């Protein structure tokens, strides 16, 4: 499966778990598959068929924008990290 | 007032900068930045989930973010390598050209050497830097010579409220450094701002002081006023103290 | 802003008071009082010719003296007897109802005991008093109980520019005293004003600091701003300092 | 004679002397007698046949306003002090 890391601030939607399992070949399939278990999260991640400008997604630490965006390839065993833009100190 | 720093087209006018990673209320942030007269918005990423600081998604709806200069910070990072990574994520993802560069270990204290190493790397790719340092003359000269736009210099430990621990060292440094110096760290109240400015500081960065005042909004307003009072005082050439 | 003191019909609004006995230029006095936002005009007599301070004749022509509250001072006197005499000359000659009461010896330092003796006498004839004291709780209570309108409390020696020598004692005193407290003596710069206000001071009296700044006018403007910043800071409930 | 004390600030008019000798029976005679030697001083002391509101004159330490003003009695050997209202600190 594809192990997906949730950031603290979004764990509201994943019943407070810092990680979820999933299946899919593109980034967008991995999102849809997580939405099906944990409603509401996809709304935070995509806007008008595109990743939110203030959201970053990595596949094994590679920024997906350089590699297809929503259409970037996901193999089985890949780690997918969600990393939102946040208020800094 | 005049701008105390210009990086390209971006002008820094407000003499108080405000860090915003500790608030959990979007209206309050909006209101503090307003009260403080801030014109800089500070943005980052939190790979290790050190905090639950507000999402830009949620801030963009309720604040006029286009009225602020956006700068990145690497202050959640705990290694030099992680800071550089965060700096380059902020560049790629938001087009950040101006970085508030922080390399601290697990002691929440700037690492001077490591910071200088990170500055050489980032300057080499044209990033504009405001690095945070302890008040070391040698360190401050190296960063100036590397083309840093301003230096941030530590008054006292983070969240200590102790004000300025070694004022003479900060005076001595500001005298020797041509570029602007922002005083930052441990600032507890408005009197500390005015003290910072009377040492020759161009601006001050406050954070915990606003988060932990009984009335954040009033302290924000007080520090705005303290910065201008502080500046005027400095320019008026105050009397030397008559001591032993 | 609100008045921080009322004596009869007279309102004190400005949080900076300005002593004027050291200037020898009438236009400069006019301009300093303006810059400082002062609403109090300080008047006296000099039986022993200690200084050559400006004549009210010459000041009245060039300043709008009717826009100020007039208060008397006995600060040129060097005995308790001489202060009382000067206080009663100011009453008879100018109709002064409000006195800035100073009893110092040859060391230019308030004499607490002698000051309390002079206050009992003058209160008994209905004079309104702002007495100057060193920060002694007992002394401050006696004057409060005698019906003094505000106390002036010494931060540091006159013309020393050392700011506030014993802040905790001044804090402790302000907490215990109901009437307003003006901090005065040794104030060197705007940061000292803000410090005074964060201890709970209602106002500050400056003198030498303006006379001896490279730019008196700018320092006057800075202290005006420091007083308001200082006040706001105080009211905002600043964070307690985290020490050992 | 009547010994008259000048305050520092007015010693410009008395050739820098802190004291002058004079003769007269009223205060106003003592003034006129000093004017005759040291022109300009009387202008600082009287205005429209009255002592300047911001000037005080004492005869052996007694304020003359309680005793006649310009018309107050001066004996031979009396001391007459001029004490102007000044800027205070």
């Amino acid at each position: 499966a594809v192990t997906v890391s949730i950031p603290t601030i979004l764990r509201t939607h994943t019943g407070g778990e810092k990680s979820v399992e999933a299946k899919g070949a593109t980034v967008l399939e991995i999102i849809d598959d997580v939405e099906s278990r944990h409603a509401g999260i996809k709304a935070r991640l995509v806007k008008e068929e595109k990743l939110h400008r203030f959201i970053n997604v990595y596949v094994n630490d590679e920024d997906v924008r350089f590699s297809g965006g929503l259409e970037a390839e996901v193999k089985d065993g890949d780690t997918l990290t969600i990393l939102p833009a946040v208020a800094g100190g | 007032d005049e701008p105390w720093l210009k990086i390209g087209a971006r002008e820094f006018r407000s003499r108080i900068l405000v860090g915003i990673e500790q608030y959990d209320s979007v209206p309050l942030v909006r209101d503090v930045l307003n009260a403080a007269g801030a014109d800089v918005f500070i943005t980052t990423v939190d790979p290790d989930n050190r905090r639950s600081s507000l999402l830009l998604m949620d801030l963009a709806d309720e604040l006029p973010l286009d009225d602020f200069t956006w700068i990145g910070t690497t202050s959640f990072a705990r290694t030099k390598e992680s800071a550089l990574r965060s700096a380059r994520i902020l560049r790629d993802s938001l087009g950040i050209e101006i970085l508030k560069l922080d390399v601290r270990g697990d002691d929440n204290t700037p690492d001077n050497a490591g910071t200088v190493e990170a500055a050489r790397e980032l300057r080499a790719e044209g990033m504009e830097l405001l690095p945070f340092i302890l008040p070391d003359l040698a360190t401050a000269r190296a960063l100036e010579e590397a083309g840093c736009a301003a230096l941030r210099v530590m008054a006292s430990p983070v969240a200590s409220g102790r004000g300025i621990a070694n004022p003479a060292a900060i005076r001595e440094l500001i005298e020797q450094i041509g570029i602007p110096v922002v005083v930052e760290g441990g600032i507890g109240s408005a009197r500390h701002v005015a003290e910072a400015m009377e040492l020759g500081a161009s601006a001050t960065l406050v954070n915990t002081a606003l988060v932990r005042a009984e009335s954040p909004l009033l302290m924000a307003a007080a520090m705005r006023q303290a910065a201008l009072a502080g500046l005027l005082s400095y320019e008026s050439g105050p009397m030397p103290e008559v001591a032993a």
